[PDB]
């Protein structure tokens, strides 16, 4: 018998509700996706390995 | 029998009958060759068939780089020789490396005189490694081992 303020820390979160604010404007949308943090990678490989 | 892979290999500098052990991590290494220079001689009635004249051996050139790195006692020689102090010379041992890292075959190359020295190019566009494309001209070489 949880409670609902062990459901607001515990359970996750869904993404059907969601704001999106342009610059100083709310514009309302309906699907923002393709936000990511990628970096390259670089090997060095040397000899006695 | 069967042949060897080309990245397991180190080389060890010797600066005047004192091993360099600190500098055996390389990235790549020329490959020694060696030629005899021959001159051809065409003669008399002879047209149907060269014939060559021995003439001195011309060794190669080794070139190795290495990925820059804390300074040690290999980049104290190059900088001291290019720097116009001293005209010093070093010994190189490149030797191949089994499985259990023992050696196949080793190339000593005596008398090796650091001829120059170049870093890759900065540039902000591109990740990649500076490395030190150094390389040195050396007056002999004597293979020495099993699986040449």
């Amino acid at each position: 018998s949880t409670s609902t303020s062990q459901i607001a820390v515990e359970y996750p979160i869904p993404v059907y509700r969601f704001i999106v604010s342009v610059g100083d404007e709310k514009i309302p949308f309906n699907s923002v996706s393709g936000l990511d943090i990628s970096y390259d990678t670089i090997e060095y490989r040397d000899g006695v390995g | 029998y069967t042949p060897v892979v080309s990245h397991r290999f180190m080389a060890s500098f010797i600066f005047n009958r004192i091993p360099d052990p600190l500098d055996i991590r390389f990235q790549r290494i020329s490959g020694l060759s060696r030629e005899l220079q021959v001159t051809q001689y065409s003669e008399g009635g002879e047209n149907a068939r060269n014939n060559y004249l021995a003439e001195k051996i011309q060794h190669g050139t080794l070139t190795l780089e290495r990925g820059v790195m804390t300074v040690s006692p290999l980049t104290w020689m190059f900088d001291r020789v290019l720097s116009g102090e001293k005209i010093a010379y070093a010994d190189v041992v490149v030797m191949l490396l089994n499985e259990n890292s023992l050696p196949l075959s080793s190339w000593t190359l005596s008398n090796a005189l650091p001829v120059r020295w170049q870093t890759s190019d900065f540039d902000a566009n591109s990740n990649a490694i500076l490395v030190n494309t150094l390389e040195l001209r050396y007056q002999d070489m004597r293979w020495l081992g099993v699986k040449i």
